[PDB]
C-alpha cells in the first residue's frame, strides 16, 4: 500500500512518541505478564489470630482479620 | 529514554544493512521487511517480545541485557523478590 510504504519506522518516529509506545508495550508485555503467588501466604497471615500474650484477657474471642 | 534510543539506532542500522543485501536476497527481502513495515505499536511489541525465550525477536542480547537488568531492579524495588 502507498501509505504503508510512506509510513516510517521508529528511527524516524520522534523520541517522546517512541518512549510512550515503549512504555505501553512494556506494560502490556512485561509488567502484566509478571506473576507472583501471594494469596495463600496472605490468607494464612490474615487467618492467624495473633497477639494472644499481649491480649492476656481473651474475654471474648476477637474476630480475626479475615473474619 | 536511553533504551529506546538504543533500539531506534539499532533499527536504523538493521534497515540499512537489509537494504544493502536486497539485491542478493531478491524476493527474499519480504518477511525481513515485514518488521520494518508495520504499525509502531506492533513494532514495539515485536521488539519487546523476548521475556521468556521466544527467539523470534530481532533484539540483540547486548540490548536485551539492559531491559532484563532494569526489570530485575524494578521487581526488587516493588518488593516482589
Amino acid at each position: 500500500v502507498v501509505a504503508c510504504f510512506r509510513m516510517a519506522p521508529l528511527y524516524n518516529l520522534p523520541r517522546h512518541r517512541a518512549v510512550n509506545l515503549f512504555l505501553q508495550g512494556y506494560e502490556k508485555s512485561w509488567i502484566e505478564t509478571e506473576e507472583h503467588y501471594f494469596e495463600d501466604k496472605l490468607i494464612e497471615d490474615l487467618a492467624k489470630p495473633g497477639a494472644e500474650p499481649p491480649e492476656e484477657d481473651e474475654g471474648t474471642k476477637r474476630v480475626d482479620p479475615l473474619h | 529514554d536511553d533504551f529506546v534510543a538504543k533500539l531506534q539506532d539499532n533499527q536504523r542500522f538493521r534497515y540499512n544493512e537489509v537494504m544493502q543485501a536486497l539485491n542478493m536476497s531478491a524476493a527474499l527481502t519480504a518477511r525481513k521487511t515485514k518488521e520494518f513495515r508495520s504499525p509502531p505499536q506492533e513494532q514495539i511489541n515485536m521488539l519487546l517480545n523476548f521475556k521468556d525465550d521466544k527467539s523470534e525477536c530481532p533484539c540483540p542480547e547486548e540490548i536485551r541485557d539492559q531491559l532484563l537488568d532494569f526489570h530485575e531492579d524494578l521487581m526488587t524495588h516493588c518488593g516482589i523478590e
